[PDB]
């Protein structure tokens, strides 16, 4: 498994043309805020092709 | 029900509420996969299979 290349699942937005989102901060799936801590409806947006 | 003979409703004819659903706290997993479990309420449907 080549787990090096990811991409974004999670994203509040559409992008723009051209533009590059390397923000590693958390996503809030849910109702309940995160708080930058993982949880219940708490995801990572970056997640790796198998 | 039992999982060999699983009880099937019919949800149609009627304005769905997915927002309650999706924001209770007590479901251990909330994983779909044809739809986004944020534009459920924006979407419309013929039936829903329960």
């Amino acid at each position: 498994g080549n787990y090096n290349y990811l991409y974004r699942l999670f994203r509040k937005s559409n992008l723009k043309p051209f533009e590059r989102d390397i923000s590693t901060e958390i996503y809030q799936a849910g109702s309940t805020p995160c708080n930058g801590v993982e949880g219940f409806n708490c995801y990572f947006p970056l997640q790796s092709y198998g | 029900a039992s999982v060999y003979a699983w009880n099937r409703k019919r949800i149609s004819n009627c304005v769905a509420d997915y927002s309650v659903l999706y924001n209770s706290a007590s479901f251990s997993t909330f994983k779909c996969y044809g739809v986004s479990p944020t534009k459920l309420n924006d979407l419309c449907f013929t039936n829903v299979y329960a």
